[PDB]
Formats: structure tokens, sequence, C-alpha cells
């Protein structure tokens, strides 16, 4: 991963792309619940 | 003792001359042209620009055909520019590197240069194999060369830093006539359109009218307060104006032997570097140290326009032989053509 | 020493006996020369374009 | 026509006082920086003092620093030079010099032997 | 026709521009120095370290071209021709030890000149060995010229030659402070002063100029980036 | 679904590793157990055992904690609803409203920081090319330095407006998306290498080779625009064979150091050039015997104006604090020095420049 200051705009562009536009077609937040591990 | 009656006689001569000047002075030229429609404002813009110099430019000179112009710089180069196509014609590598003036011969075959080397070098252009070389090294002056102007193919008057002007003789190297009488360094001189008379302005706040044939000061024009840096004749030959470091330009008359009008402004502190006249003589252009030049009405003392194309202080300017345009050189190694 | 003082007196006396005219005549001569060459002054009035090589 | 005429000067006893007046004409006195220069017998010219445009910047040479006093009047175009406790070593002719360009901090060619912007001066002799 | 003559001017212009570039490459690599001194200042001894009114010595040290210009042959009126040295690297000033007050009143006019506000001055106090014997013998002390020398104190940063009377070191630093107080009176950061000392047998004069000229070019580059 | 298969590879490996780790167990003890996404080491009845969340799933994040309750009475944590063993994983969920809002502020800060850097540098670049009286050897480097900032700001704006908020574009992963990231990864590396070119040239007139003028700028053009082509093409060929993500919008792989390695190395030696220049600058002020308070003020003033030009903020601030409050402040101070950088360089070296001010004032007053 990038923890340097250089790879910071790519870090921002990566978080925004995953957060509102999940790549999976279902776009489902992972389910954390007693039924799941 | 002996200097008492001589200085007292010299003093009385100045009073009777001053009284004779005021006796022949009744109506100022400003009052005569008061009933004449002024020019007002003129629209003059930069036309051509030259970008082929490294060090600051001291002096320049136009030609009789109003086609070419030569300029000097501290790099030791003489560039004969083309005022129309902006094409460099010649590039003379000077042996020295402190040239302070240059001149253009009326025939267009010779050029002049001088400075701290105390030697006026004449360079021939129409040589055999095209290589520009030095023709005659005019040596004999005990000071730096300040200005020089050609008269014929073998006669040239120089103004060095030893308060003496000498009428040289090319192809011989011997001075023919030496003009003495100045107590200060002569800076610039101008030639009347008759090759018989010329005025020289020195650093003693006085301009002396010299004669080429007999070789002595015919008339002495005073009135300035600081070192005179430039001088120029009126087109008719019966008048002349000059500038100094006191930010004032005074126009004198040869026949009247006195000044007629003063061209100056309140917020102008910088001294005049170069002056020039138009063909008709109505416009008076004078350079200044505040990085721009000015245009003055020679009959009413109105500033018809301000030319501010340069970035550094201007050191030379001149109207063409036909008056179609006026060039201006400054210390920014840049030459411009204004029309 | 004393030659410079005597030389200046001789030069000053030579410049004394000269004929000088009134300023009114000199003012009229300069005014006439500046008004009789107005057509020959390219700086007094702007020359029409396509004529001067400084276009 | 720049004209500078000096007044005063002459035979003075050692330890006395003397005053020199420099009348100016032909130029604006409120635009040019004024100076003083002396010429010792058989020696070159020596700078003495100088005064600024409004008399603020005053500087003297080390030989007569504090001993002399200068003052100018722009409305009268007259310069003054006061002397106190004269010495036998100060016998010389004093010239009223003015460096050429106006409104300039620099001040050139005052000490030069061939200078146009200075008067003939007045001879000052100190003896018995 | 006009096309042939115009093409000839274009070829002649490019040949000149090529020569202007070749000469500019050899001109920007040289440093111009103005060697100025008073009457009998002994500047000819510096020329030994490597009519006509200008003398040019193109001495080279550390593969750096230096171009000195002597004043000998000109007159005493330095008003109109001193404006020609507003583009030089530095003005080498030589003072010989009232010949001192004339040197301080000339250095003052050069420092306060409106066209020399960006030209730096390098000092070289010549006649140091004779100045030492003049103050030691006492035939002509500097007390008559400058009465303030009695009240002057020797600075703590004095680095004199071992085995010398501190009176000479006091006289040397007094002259140095006199020239420095004139330079810092109108010093606005555009140009500084570099005082030094020189005798009739010193051989490190070219190294002092080299170090002084190095400081000038190195300091004016800091002003371009506004670091100073 | 490429992000899923790479996450599956890592989680199966973690199953293997502690399936070996459990084999060294010697001899109130909750036995070692593997949950679905992670495995828990043997704990002596410890309460609320913590560990970093697994980075297998993209929505999750490593900078949080996973909580597990074991052996309160002899058994692990039992959820009251399902009555089955469950590990707390709700805290490891990025894209939470607070996390998203901070990202939205950083997104608009980058847009404003780059849009303001275009209108400020176009005027600055246009002045240097039009005013031929300011033609020096360092101005040509500044014109190329300003041109790189404009090109970098333009590509970043296009990437953040035409690529980021488009979801269908990333799923289709067209070739135009990869070549746009290639130009973004090339102009960014070219910007950080021109800071070295400005630093090398600055460390050529103050320390070494001061007398040598007319420096051959052939190496500066090769290092500025020509050299970054090498790290970008090595990373590109290794990004299509080993780790090929949609639009290359992934910062998890270690192959980005191919480009950002020499970039950091070029900025480290650029930071060393800064310390040498300031040390020389202080030495030049000690000979003048300047006041002590004025000497320190001049050294700090000359330092803050060289940080945006030489890119020192990438060397003095390479760490990222894991704390929530500290991390939020770091993201605000870092994005205010990266995006708002072309505006600072233009203001200091063009607007604040003395030679430029007198030139513009003189050019305007002659009307
Ligand atoms: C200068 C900072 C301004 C911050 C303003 C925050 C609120 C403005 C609206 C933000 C909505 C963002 C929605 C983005 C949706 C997406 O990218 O898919
Ligand atoms: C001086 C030049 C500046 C150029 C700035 C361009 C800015 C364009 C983008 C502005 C924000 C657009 C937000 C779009 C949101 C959406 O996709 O619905
Ligand atoms: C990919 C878009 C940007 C492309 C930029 C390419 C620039 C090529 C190299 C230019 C070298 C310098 C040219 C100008 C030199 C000068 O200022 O005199
Ligand atoms: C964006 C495409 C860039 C392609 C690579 C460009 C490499 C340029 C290398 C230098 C070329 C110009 C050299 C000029 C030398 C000089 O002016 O002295
Ligand atoms: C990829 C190439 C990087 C080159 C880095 C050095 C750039 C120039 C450094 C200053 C000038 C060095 C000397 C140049 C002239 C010479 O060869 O003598
Ligand atoms: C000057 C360059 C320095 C760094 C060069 C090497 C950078 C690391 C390369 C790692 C390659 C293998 C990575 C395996 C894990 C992964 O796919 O992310
Ligand atoms: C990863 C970056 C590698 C290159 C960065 C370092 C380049 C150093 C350049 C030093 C230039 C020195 C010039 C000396 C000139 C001389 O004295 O001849
Ligand atoms: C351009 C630089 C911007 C810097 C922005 C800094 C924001 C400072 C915020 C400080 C908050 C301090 C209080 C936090 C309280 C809390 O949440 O516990
Ligand atoms: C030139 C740099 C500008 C820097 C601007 C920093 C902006 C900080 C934004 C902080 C937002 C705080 C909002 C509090 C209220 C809320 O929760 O809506
Ligand atoms: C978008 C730009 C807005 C204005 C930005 C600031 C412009 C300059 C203001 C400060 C001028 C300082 C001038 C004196 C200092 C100096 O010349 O170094
Ligand atoms: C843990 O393992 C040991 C040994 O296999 C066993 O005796 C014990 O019952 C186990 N405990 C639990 C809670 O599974
Ligand atoms: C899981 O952790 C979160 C965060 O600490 C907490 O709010 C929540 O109550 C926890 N859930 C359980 C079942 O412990």
């Amino acid at each position: 991963k990038c923890n340097t200051a250089t790879c910071a705009t790519q870090r921002l562009a990566n978080f925004l792309v995953r957060s509102s536009n999940n790549l999976g077609p279902v776009l489902p937040p992972t389910n954390v619940g007693s039924n799941t591990y | 003792s002996e200097l008492d009656q001589l200085r007292q006689e010299a003093e009385q001569l100045k009073n009777q001359i001053r009284d004779a000047r005021k006796a022949c002075a009744d109506a100022t030229l400003s009052q005569i042209t008061n009933n004449i429609d002024p020019v007002g404002r003129i629209q003059m813009r930069t036309r051509r620009t030259l970008r082929g110099h490294l060090a600051k430019i001291y002096a320049m000179h136009w030609g009789t055909d109003s086609r070419l112009l030569v300029s000097a710089s501290q790099d030791g180069k003489l560039i004969i520019w083309d005022s129309y196509t902006t094409n460099k014609v010649h590039a003379i590598p000077l042996r020295s590197s402190w040239v302070m003036t240059c001149a253009y011969a009326p025939s267009g075959n010779y050029v002049a240069c001088g400075g701290l080397d105390n030697i006026c070098s004449i360079y021939n252009l129409k040589t055999r194999e095209g290589n520009v070389r030095v023709s005659r090294e005019l040596a004999g002056h005990t000071g730096y060369l300040s200005c020089c102007r050609f008269l014929d193919d073998n006669q040239i008057v120089t103004s060095s830093g030893d308060t003496t002007c000498a009428l040289w003789d090319i192809e011989t190297g011997q001075q023919t006539t030496t003009f003495t009488g100045h107590t200060g360094d002569v800076m610039s001189l101008s030639l009347a359109p008759d090759t018989r008379l010329f005025v020289s302005g020195a650093c003693d706040a006085s301009a002396k009218l010299w004669d080429v044939r007999e070789g002595m000061c015919r008339q002495t024009f005073t009135g300035h307060e600081s070192d005179i840096n430039a001088i120029c004749f009126f087109p008719n030959g019966n008048a002349f104006a000059t500038g100094s470091d006191d930010a004032t330009c005074r126009l004198f008359d040869l026949r009247a032997d006195q000044e007629l009008m003063t061209y100056s402004h309140d917020n102008i502190i910088c001294g005049i570097t170069s002056v020039s006249f138009s063909k008709s003589g109505r416009l008076l252009l004078a350079g200044y140290d505040d990085f721009n030049c000015n245009v003055w009405d020679a009959l009413k003392a109105d500033r018809a326009g301000v030319l501010a194309g340069h970035d550094n202080r201007v050191s030379c300017l001149g109207v063409t032989d036909d008056g179609m345009a006026v060039a201006t050189g400054s210390w920014d190694s840049f030459l411009k053509i204004w029309n | 020493s004393i030659a410079q003082a005597r030389k200046l007196v001789e030069q000053l006396k030579m410049e004394a006996n000269i004929d000088r005219i009134k300023v009114s005549k000199a003012a009229a001569d300069l005014m006439a020369y500046c008004e009789a060459h107005a057509k020959e002054d390219p700086l007094l009035t702007p020359v029409p374009a396509s004529e001067n090589p400084f276009r | 026509q720049v004209q500078l005429q000096e007044s005063g000067g002459g035979l003075v006893q050692p330890g006395g006082s003397l005053r020199l007046s420099c009348a100016a004409s032909g130029f604006t006195f409120s635009n040019y920086k004024m100076n003083w220069v002396r010429q010792a017998p058989g020696k070159g010219l020596e700078w003495v003092s100088d005064i600024s445009q409004s008399g603020a910047s005053i500087s003297y040479t080390g030989s007569v620093k504090g001993r002399f006093t200068i003052s100018r009047d722009n409305a009268k175009n007259t310069l003054y030079l006061q002397m106190n406790s004269l010495k036998p070593e100060d016998t010389a002719v004093y010239y009223c010099a003015r460096c050429p360009a106006p409104f300039t901090r620099d001040c050139f060619d005052v000490t030069s032997t061939t200078y146009a912007y200075r008067g003939q001066g007045t001879q000052v002799t100190v003896s018995s | 026709d006009q096309r042939n003559e115009e093409k000839a001017q274009r070829e002649a212009n490019k040949k000149i521009e090529k020569q202007l570039q070749k000469d500019k490459q050899v001109y920007r690599a040289t440093h111009r120095l103005l060697l100025l001194g008073a009457g009998e200042s002994g500047k000819n001894t510096i020329v030994k370290q490597m009519t006509s009114g200008i003398f040019e010595t193109k001495f080279q040290v550390d593969k750096v071209n230096f171009h000195m210009f002597d004043v000998g042959g000109q007159r005493d009126e330095r008003r109109k021709w001193i404006q020609c040295f507003n583009d030089v690297t530095a003005i080498i000033f030589v003072v010989a030890s009232n010949r001192l007050q004339a040197a301080l009143k000339l250095f003052d006019s050069i420092w306060n000149n409106k066209w020399l506000r960006d030209t730096s001055v390098i000092l070289f106090l010549n006649k140091q060995d004779l100045l030492a014997e003049k103050v030691l013998a006492g035939k002509s002390k500097i007390e008559d010229y400058f009465p303030e020398f009695a009240r002057y104190t020797t600075p703590e940063d004095a680095t004199p030659e071992p085995g010398e009377d501190p009176r000479v070191t006091r006289a040397k630093y007094f002259i140095r402070d006199e020239f420095l107080r004139i330079s810092t009176a109108s010093g606005d950061g555009r140009h500084y002063c570099y005082p030094h000392f020189t005798c009739s047998v010193d051989t490190e004069n070219i190294r002092r100029v080299f170090n002084d000229c190095r400081d000038i070019i190195q300091r004016m580059h800091l002003r371009q980036y506004e670091l100073l | 679904p490429f992000l899923y298969v790479v996450g599956r590879k890592k989680m199966m490996d973690a199953q293997y590793k502690c399936y070996d780790r459990m084999q060294q167990l010697p001899a109130p003890y909750c036995n070692r157990t593997w949950d679905g996404w992670l495995c828990w080491d043997d704990t002596p009845a410890g309460v609320l055992s913590y560990q970093f969340c697994p980075d297998y799933f993209p929505d999750f994040d490593p900078s949080e904690k996973v909580t597990k309750y074991c052996d309160e009475k002899g058994v692990w944590f039992k959820h009251p609803e399902n009555n089955r063993t469950w590990s707390n994983y709700t805290m490891c969920n990025a894209f939470t409203p607070e996390k998203l809002k901070n990202a939205y502020v950083l997104y608009y800060l980058a847009i404003v920081g780059h849009s303001l850097s275009i209108f400020t540098l176009v005027i600055s670049l246009g002045i240097f090319v039009f005013f031929r009286s300011l033609g020096c050897q360092r101005v040509t480097l500044h014109k190329n330095m300003f041109l790189t900032y404009i090109l970098n700001s333009m590509i970043i704006i296009i990437h953040l407006v035409e690529v980021v908020p488009n979801g269908e574009l990333v799923r289709r992963d067209p070739v135009s998306c990869k070549i746009l990231h290639f130009f973004h990864q090339y102009m960014m590396a070219c910007n950080y290498f021109w800071m070295l070119c400005e630093g090398i040239y600055l460390h050529t007139l103050i320390v070494v080779a001061v007398f040598t003028e007319k420096q051959r700028l052939r190496w500066y053009y090769l290092l500025g625009w020509g050299f970054p082509l090498v790290p970008t093409t090595i990373h590109a060929i290794t990004r299509a064979v080993y780790f090929n993500d949609n639009c290359w919008l992934s910062v998890e792989t270690h192959l980005l150091y191919i480009i950002h390695g020499p970039v950091m190395a070029a900025l480290v030696v650029n930071f060393f050039f800064l310390l040498n220049i300031v040390r020389v600058l202080v030495t030049k002020m000690r000979e003048t015997h300047e006041a002590e308070s004025h000497m320190y003020l001049k050294a700090v003033k000359a330092t803050m104006i060289l940080v945006p030009l030489l890119g020192i903020q990438f060397v003095v601030f390479p760490w990222r604090p894991s704390n929530k409050m500290l991390g939020k402040i770091y993201d605000y101070v870092m994005h205010s020095l990266i995006h708002f950088q072309g505006f600072f360089v233009a203001t200091i070296y063009c607007f604040c420049n003395n030679e430029v001010q007198t030139t513009v004032k003189r050019q305007w007053a002659q009307f």
C-alpha cells in the first residue's frame, strides 16, 4: 500500500471510487451479523 | 596684481554683452506664436524593434538616405542596422570595449567610433574582399572620446575629454585645427547644414560656436546650469537647442546671440541625454533618464506627446534625414524605430 | 599663469563686436520656416498608410 | 551663466575667527549640493566641507571637523563658512565648489584642479 | 530582383547572429574589473601580479577569465566616464597611505552614484609596510589628519601578523572602519564592500580578488530568488 | 469481480499460516479458533482481544480493531440473537457517513485547489512568455515548471470529474481509462522530478560551479520530461501482467513504488540540497554581522518559500498518523499543500517577484 505522501491523490481517488460506486454489480456493503462469521 | 585688470576687463565685457542682449530683446518668441493654433497631441507608435545588442548603447547616427543606422555598445561591436527589414548588415568587432560614440558618414562609406581608448577609429565599409577593417587610428587626444561627426571623406571633427575639439585629417593622422577654449569636458556637438559651422556643448554649462576654417570660438552661448549632454542645430541653421542635466532644454539663436524659449516641466528631474529636431523644426524631441523620451513644440513649449517604449534610460535618438521617423537607443541594448 | 587670462580677454573682445538682430525678427524667421515646411513634416501630421516603409 | 563669488578672507591672527561668504547666481540654489575645497601652497587641492540641500547632511574633513561651521540660505543664494581658532597650518585659498548634477547624492570633481563650477576663491593667510 | 537581395540580407543576418552567439558565450564567462586608484596609489604593483588611456590584463585563475581595466592615461575628472562601469563585476579600489581623505570622498561618490548602486567595490590598502614605519617613527602620525584615532579602540576580531605593534593593527582597522561606515551608510543590499590588506611583496592578491568576485556572483544569485 | 478473487487468495493463505502456528502449542484457556475472515491465537481468558481488520474485502479497512470475547466462563462470545460464535466486525466498515463526509471535503478541496491553480498559473505563465525582457536561464525552467503544474492540475480535474463519479465506466474498464491514468501517472512523476531540476539548478549557483554560466540545459530537459518515461513504462508493463485492476485505481499493490520510489529518492536528495543552500545562506549573512533576530527571520523566510518549489512537504511529512483526530488533520494539511501548490509557487515566484512587479507596473503605466 501507499503510505507515502506522493501516493495520496491516488489514495483519495481510490477511496471515493469504492465508497459510492462499489465495483460489484450488486453494490452490497459486506454483511456483519451473528449469522455471518 | 596683473590678474586684477584682466579679470575686471573680462567682467565689464560680460556686462556690456549682457546689456546688448537685453537691448535687442523686446518680444519673447512665446508671445509671437501665442496667436497660432497649437498642434495639441500626436499619435506616434513604435514601428520597428532591434534585438541584436548585448551591452548598453551609447550613441547612434542615421544616414543621408534614411536607410541604415550604426550603433555602439560596450561589448566592442558596431552594428549597421536596417531600419526597414530589421536585418543586420555589418558587425565590426572593436579592439577596445569602452566605445562611447559613433558616427555615420554622409557618403555611407565610413563609420566612426571612440571612447576610453582615446583613439578615434575610422572603419571603411567598401573594402576589397568584404572584410571590414580599421582605416586610420586617430591618436593625439589626451582624453576619452565623447562625440564625433564626419565632414568629408578625409575630414572629421572629434570632441574628446581634454576640453579640446580637433579637426582631424584621415590618411594623414595629423590634426589640422584644434578648437580650444572650453574649461569642461565636451560631450556632444552638431553640424550645421553648410559644413562651415558647428556648436559644441561641454560640461561647463556653455555652448561655443566654432568655425571650421579659421578655427576659434565665434560665439559663446550660456544660460544652462549643469553639464550639457547634447546639442542640435535648427534645420534653417540660424538657431539651435540643447539639453543638460538640469532637466531644461533651451533654444538659442545664432544671429540674436541669446536664448529664446525654455522647454521643461515641473515633475521632470532627470537630465536630457539626446536632442533632435524635425524637418520643419516644429517638433523638438529630447531624451531623458526616466526611461522615456518626450516631444516638445519648439514654438509654444507644449508637450505634444510622451514616447515610453523603452525600459532603460535612453542615451541617443535622432530624426531621419527626411523626417519620416525617429530612432531611439537606450541602455537596455534595445533599439527602436518610432513614427 | 597669466597667458590664460589674456587669451580669454582677447576671445571675449572678439565676440563683443558682432551684429545682433532683434528677437522679433528672429521669432518671425523661425515661425515662417516652421509654417512653410508643414507639408514636408511627416511627424506634424500622420502620413497615410501603405506609403511609409515602417508599416 | 553660473557665477560664484567668494567674500571675506585675508590676514588673520592665529587663534582668531574668520568668515567666508559665497554669493551664487545663474542657477537655483535650492537644487544643487554645495561643497568647500582648499588648495594649500605648493600642494594639491583638499576638500574641506559640504552641505546638503536643506542643510541636514553636514560633513567635515578630519583636519577641521567641529572647528568650522557652514550654513546656506536658499532664499538668498548665499553660502556661509565660519572659522574659529585659526591655525598657521590652514593658510590657503578656499574655493566655493558645487558638484554639477542636481538632486544627486554623489558629488564629483570637487577636488579636480580644472573645475568650472567653482569661483576664484579668496586667499587666507595666517601669520604675525 | 528584390528576393535575391533580401535572401542575401537573411544569410548575412544569420552569420552575424551566429557570431553574436559565439562572442556572447565568451563574454558571459568573463568578469570585468575596474582597477581604480588615487595619485601614486601603487596600483602598478597589482598589475605585476597579473598615448593609450586603457590597459587590459586578461589574467586567468582557476580556469576563470578575469578582465581588469587600468585607468592610467585619463584625466582627474571621473564624472562622465565612470558611468561606463555600471556592468562590471567589481571595482578594485587601491589606497596608498591628505591622500586618505581624498580616497574616502571618492569612494563615497562612487558608492552614492545613481548608476553605480549595483556595482560592488573591492578594497586593497596598499603601502601597508610603509604605513607601519610611518606610525612607528612618528614623523607624521595620522593624528593630525584624523583626531578621532585617539578615541578609537581595536576590535576583538583583529587577526594581525604575529610580532607586530598593535598600533599598526589599530591604524589598519581604523582605516577599514572608515571605509566600511561609508559603504553601510547607503548600503541597501544591492552591493557590498570587501576591504583587504596588501604590501609590496604580497603574492596572494589574485586569490583575494578570486574569493571576493566569487562572493559577488554568489550573492547576486540569492537576490534573484529573493532568498536574501 | 477482480477485487474478489484477489481477496480470496489472501484469506485462504491466512487459513494455512495459523494452521501451522497451531502446531507449536505447548502443554481459563480459549482454544485457538479460525473465524471466517481471520484466526484467533490462544488467549488466557483475555477479555476483548484486539487485532487489525483483514484487508481481504475492499469495503473494510486495516486501521480499525476487531473485538473477540473468549472464555468468560469457558466458552467464546455467543451472540444473544443467533446463539452462535460471532466476532465483532461492525467497527471495520469504511464508507461510514463520517468517513465519507471527510472524503467529500477532501474531494472538493482538490477540485478548488486545482481549479484555482490553473487560473493563477496561466496568468503567471503568460507573463513570462510575453515579457521577453525577463529572459533568464532560470525563467525558462520556471516556464517549464509552471507548464507541468497546469498539465498536472488539468489531468487531475479530468480524472476526478469524468472518471471518479462514473460507476459504469470503472466496471467496463475501457482502454481509454488506463491511458488516462498513464498520463496522470506520468505528469505527476514529471512534476516531482522538475522539483529536482529546480533544486539541482538552485544548487549550482550558490554552492558549486558558481562561476560557470551558460549551463547546458540538455540534462534538465532529459531529467524533467524524458527521465520519468522510464519509471512509468516499467510500472505499466508490470501492471498488465501481475496486478491488473480496473482503471488502475488501486493503491494496495506494492508495484506503485516502481514510480514513487525514485520520486521519493529524488526528493530526499532535493531536501539535502535545501539544507546545504540554507547553511550557505546563513554563512553569507554571518560575514555581514547581521542581527541575530534578523538572521533567523531571514533563514526561515527563505525556507518557507523554497518548500513549495522543491517539494519538501513530501519529505518532512512522509508519515500518516493512525489516530482518527490526527489522521483527519494530516489529510487536511497534506491536501492543502499538494493541491494548493501551484498557487503558492505562482504567487511567490511570479506575483511576489520584484522584477516581475516593476515590469508589469512599468508596462501598464505607459498608457
Ligand atoms: C470546501 C468543502 C465543501 C464541502 C461540501 C460538502 C457538501 C456538498 C455536497 C457533497 C455531495 C457529494 C456527493 C458525491 C456522490 C458521488 O461521488 O457519487
Ligand atoms: C480556470 C479553470 C477552472 C476549471 C474548473 C472546472 C471544474 C469542472 C467541475 C466542477 C464540478 C462539477 C461537479 C459535477 C458533479 C456531477 O457529476 O454531477
Ligand atoms: C504530454 C503533454 C506535455 C508535453 C510537453 C513536452 C515538452 C517537450 C520538451 C520541451 C523542452 C523545452 C522547450 C522550451 C524551451 C524554452 O523555454 O526555451
Ligand atoms: C511528452 C513527450 C516527451 C518526450 C521526450 C522529450 C525529451 C526531450 C529531450 C531534450 C530535447 C530538447 C533539447 C534542447 C537542448 C537545448 O535547448 O540546449
Ligand atoms: C539524467 C541526467 C541528469 C543530469 C543531472 C545534471 C544536470 C546538470 C548539472 C549542472 C551542470 C553540470 C555541468 C554541465 C556542463 C559540463 O558538462 O561541463
Ligand atoms: C528504486 C525502486 C525501489 C523499489 C523497487 C521494488 C519495489 C517493490 C517490488 C515488489 C514486487 C513484488 C510485490 C508482491 C506483492 C504485490 O503484488 O503487491
Ligand atoms: C534519483 C535521482 C538521481 C539524480 C539526482 C542527483 C543529481 C546530482 C547532480 C549534481 C550536479 C553537480 C554538477 C557539478 C558541476 C561541476 O562542478 O563540474
Ligand atoms: C489549511 C489548513 C487547514 C487545517 C484544518 C485544521 C482543523 C482543526 C480542527 C481542530 C479540532 C479540535 C477539537 C476536536 C474535538 C474532538 O473532536 O474531540
Ligand atoms: C486555502 C485552504 C482552505 C482550507 C479550508 C479548510 C476547510 C475545513 C472544513 C471543515 C468543515 C467543518 C464542518 C463542521 C460542521 C459540519 O459538520 O457540517
Ligand atoms: C490571486 C493573487 C492575489 C494577490 C496575491 C498577492 C500579490 C502580491 C502581494 C504582496 C506584494 C509584496 C511586494 C513586496 C515584496 C517583494 O517584492 O518581494
Ligand atoms: C482445548 O484442547 C484441549 C486439548 O485438545 C482439550 O482438552 C480441551 O477440552 C479444549 N477446550 C475447548 C474449549 O475446546
Ligand atoms: C462491537 O464493537 C462496537 C464498537 O466498539 C460496539 O459499539 C458494539 O457494541 C460491539 N458489539 C458487540 C456485540 O460487542
